[PDB]
């Protein structure tokens, strides 16, 4: 019923069901959540990942009282960005999407705002 | 499909006339059939839990299934084939019964793969086969 169930049925996806999950895609996982962690804590995380250290390592590093804070940026937060304009940061810097970009912006509907995003985004998980 | 165990397993399984929806399905599993979620829910909102042989045998109906084969049920196996062996890992098949779809505790999808084979890489095509018998 609460995150305890949502985060396992997480990681039987990025896995795809497997046991021990690839260091590169449970930074996946961890992200779409809304956890980010510093130079120093990305070396702390051990060789291989499983079930049991992830839903440890979710409890302490997720945010419950705003899940999504590091959106919020409040110069970039109350600013509206163009349709286009937004996309051109996003098609320049991306890591993982091929054309699941049009479906990001129907997650949030021509300017838009990073506290709208964010909040569309706690309605997804 | 058994025409005499039908009736038998009715008033054995009966209560006052009407029988219970868990008992209904108990006794579709006990023919044959393979009632899921969907189709219980189904029956529900039309003559409550409790409903006569009249209402059993409408359930028993919607329990039938006909268009099921190999490759009506391996829509979410294959989903996660991503190595493309067709050989799929226990713990892999395991997690897909317990988190989605009817509620298979972890002890009945255990159980279960190890009574299909011993062996850790099980082919979801040969694992269909059986259990739909």
């Amino acid at each position: 019923s609460d995150m305890e169930e949502k985060f396992r049925e997480a990681f039987i996806l990025f896995s795809s069901c497997s046991d021990h999950i690839e260091m590169y895609k449970f930074f996946e996982l961890m992200n779409s959540f809304g956890i980010i962690l510093t130079n120093d804590e990305k070396a702390a995380l051990p060789n291989d990942i499983n079930m049991d250290y992830w839903l440890n390592f979710a409890k302490k590093h997720y945010n419950y009282e705003q899940p999504f804070k590091h959106i919020n940026n409040e110069q970039n937060t109350n600013v509206q960005i163009k349709i286009d304009n937004f996309l051109g940061i996003m098609k320049a810097l991306d890591t993982r999407l091929t054309e699941s970009d049009l479906n990001i912006l129907l997650q949030i509907t021509s300017t838009l705002n990073l506290k709208t995003v964010s909040q569309k985004l706690t309605e997804s998980i | 499909v058994d025409e005499s165990d039908v009736r038998i397993y009715f008033n054995e399984k009966s209560s006052g006339g009407k029988i219970s929806i868990d008992n209904a399905s108990y006794n579709a599993r006990k023919l044959g059939l393979a009632p899921s979620s969907i189709d219980e829910k189904k029956i529900k909102e039309l003559y409550g839990d409790n409903l006569t042989y009249e209402q059993y045998l409408e359930y028993l109906s919607i329990c039938v299934h006909d268009k099921d084969n190999v490759e009506e049920l391996i829509k979410m196996f294959a989903h996660f084939d991503n190595n493309c062996t067709g050989y799929l890992t226990k713990s892999q098949m395991k997690n897909i019964l317990t988190t989605w779809g009817d509620a298979l505790t972890d002890q009945e999808a255990i159980d279960a793969l190890n009574a299909f084979s011993s062996e850790d890489n099980i082919d979801y095509k040969l694992f269909c086969e059986d259990i739909l018998q």
